[PDB]
């Protein structure tokens, strides 16, 4: 296997965008599945976005090359070979060019079975009314919820930029709407369906605050981008990389987020009716695994649409339905 | 776009609200049968102005004129003839005086075949009769004469006014059809 | 000009502004106070106005299932499930279809019969609208709506649309009868 100099990524040579541009029936006859799908709306003028910034802590170098995460983009083939140049060096990665609204190729890529899907607008966007920023992102994912896959669009796993924060209450329908509701108490939210840019402005504030902690911010959510690996990038050279040294490949095994079931497995028992502490001393105790949080259906006895608990109590009930948000070397 | 947001606004904050709209092209429909609360069997309704404004012009290529026939007979006009009009021009505007109503059908349509109901609305009724809802529900315009027009089945009339119509929810094969002058079906014999 | 006639050529034309009407035709009652429903090349058929679609809105609040009558009419039966096979974004699929499909290929449609000639033309001969409505509908179950009509009856090639006559109304055979049909 190959890595980007500093080892912290996965790395190939580079290679045309006709090497894997795809049209629907060769995606169709690819059995992909357990990927990321992202449905990304642009002109052919719209600013970039940085892709990378997405691709890039999809392809750590702690994982696996087999449990790498294979992607698909979807979206206007003009804008996609503006981004290339950044995107050539990853493995796993093809293109799918046209509207991300129309069925067949939401079909051709099997949206039914991915493990996740995004839904990105790079337009151009505030200049225009507040509320209508992003009439594309809910569009899509009413589109992506409405559909059916025979032999469901609704078990459909996605997130969504928000644009603007209000328009948060159209992603879902049943919901006390109570539109007098903040953000971060919205159900959608709280499912981790959206997302909004808004957040970022609150980091400066705590970054001010708080000097050190925006650094575990880049740790946790990059995968390590170094400053070594931006000097790299800053050479503008792109990516340097080849089969690198023991020495460099020791890195690889940082930590890394994963999400663990109750259902089965070493755990069971205190999803059996067990007290969050006992998971807690007990996990870290026999893996080193140390655990964040809750992920727990609504509906409990079910709608696939789940909550985050962040640090319960000593005490929390558990119940086998659970998945516990864990820091891992696995 | 901007429109489909806005009947996503309207449906989110009172679900069972009747709503009326106006699209521009044909696929943008496809994006209102995919909101929750969206039924037009319940009542919702979408206008697509290129579907119409094609539409009457491409039956006008199959039958000359007939874009006017439609569009008098699915708008408001005045019928005031006077005395300075053309002859031709007071026949055409009594014909512009026409509008589609519904109404129910009387027990004395039950089991007729269809040409029974409309030779018996136009001739004993003075009711033009073009269509009927039938069961499960559905349209049907001059159907044939293997249908029979079941129990308070749903017509669709061309007259002067609904109070003209009335008379087919009214008329009865024993009491009333031996009347002339149709200023009286309207009675308690049945 | 065509040798071996221009003003005889049919045409529809759109008008984006309802006012433009009155150039499309010369010759005329001229009258620019009449509303566009009383104008010559509206009442002829030559003019359409896109303006008419705004009323509809308001007929189909009043009158609910009136719309779905005129699009059972104008577009030829434009179902649910032909919007759902559009919505689909794959394009009209098709092929040499079934029988149990095939048996749609006998709906209602528009056409225009004169009284020239054919087994009509008795009526057209001083007959009167209701003897041509019973007969019609009687032997061949074609519906009768209205006459398209010669303003000068004597012809230039334009006529005017009568709908839905009285009983009584006297025929003449240069007249064409709208009518709904399976033939």
């Amino acid at each position: 296997r190959k890595f980007d100099s500093t080892g912290m990524f996965h790395w190939c040579p580079d290679r045309p965008l006709n090497d894997c541009l795809q049209d629907r029936s060769q995606a169709s006859a690819s059995g992909l599945r357990n990927h990321v799908v992202v449905c990304l709306f642009a002109d052919a003028a719209s600013p970039l976005i940085g892709l990378r910034n997405l691709v890039m802590p999809l392809r750590a170098s702690n994982f696996h090359y087999h449990e790498l995460k294979p992607t698909i983009i979807v979206g206007n083939l003009d804008y996609l070979h503006r981004e290339w140049k950044t995107l050539q060096n990853f493995p796993k990665l093809s293109i799918l060019p046209g509207s991300p609204l129309n069925r067949a190729n939401l079909r051709a890529v099997n949206i039914n079975l991915c493990d996740m899907c995004v839904i990105v607008s790079a337009k151009d966007r505030n200049m225009e009314d507040p509320n209508l920023v992003d009439k594309e992102a809910i569009l899509c994912s009413l589109n992506i919820k409405a559909m059916t896959f025979d032999d469901a669009g609704a078990n459909v796993p996605l997130i969504t930029e928000l644009a603007n924060d209000s328009n948060v209450q159209f992603l879902d329908q049943d919901d006390d709407d109570d539109p007098d509701t903040e953000l971060y108490m919205t159900q959608p939210f709280a499912c981790g369906t959206a997302f909004a840019v808004s957040v970022l402005d609150s980091l400066m504030s705590t970054s001010y605050f708080n000097d050190n902690a925006l650094t575990l911010i880049r740790t946790l959510i990059t995968g390590g981008a170094t400053p070594e690996l931006e000097q790299i990038l800053a050479e503008g050279a792109g990516m340097r990389g080849g089969y690198c040294s023991p020495a460099v490949l020791a890195n690889r095994d940082r930590c890394r987020v994963a999400q663990i079931s109750l259902f089965d497995g070493p755990l069971a028992q205190f999803g059996q009716g067990g007290h969050y502490g006992e998971l807690f001393v007990y996990a870290l105790r026999h893996f080193g695994i140390l655990c964040i949080g809750l992920y727990r259906f609504r509906d409990t006895n079910p709608s696939s649409k789940r909550y985050v608990i962040t640090n319960p109590p000593e005490d929390f009930p558990l119940l086998p339905t659970d998945q516990v948000y864990v820091l891992t070397y696995k | 776009a901007a429109n489909i947001m806005r009947v996503i606004s309207i449906k989110n904050y009172h679900s069972d609200i009747k709503v009326i709209v106006q699209l521009l092209q044909y696929h943008n429909k496809a994006y209102l049968l995919n909101i929750p609360s969206w039924d037009w069997k319940r009542g919702d309704d979408a206008v697509c102005v290129a579907e119409l404004k094609l539409g009457f012009i491409a039956q006008s290529c199959l039958a000359p004129g007939f874009s006017t026939l439609m569009a008098n007979l699915f708008t408001m006009r005045s019928y005031k003839p006077t005395p300075e009009m053309s002859q031709w021009q007071t026949d055409y505007m009594r014909g512009t005086g026409m509008e589609m109503y519904t109404e129910y059908l009387s027990s004395a349509f039950n089991a007729l075949t269809f040409p029974e109901a409309a030779e018996l609305c136009f001739s004993k009724l003075k009711l033009l009769l073009l269509a009927i809802e039938v069961r499960e529900s559905t349209l049907a315009i001059n159907p044939g004469p293997k249908v029979k027009i079941e129990n308070a089945t749903q017509g669709f009339f061309i007259a002067e006014s609904a109070e003209e119509v009335k008379r087919a929810f009214y008329y009865c094969k024993n009491c009333h059809a031996n009347v002339s002058d149709v200023r009286q079906i309207k009675k308690c014999k049945c």
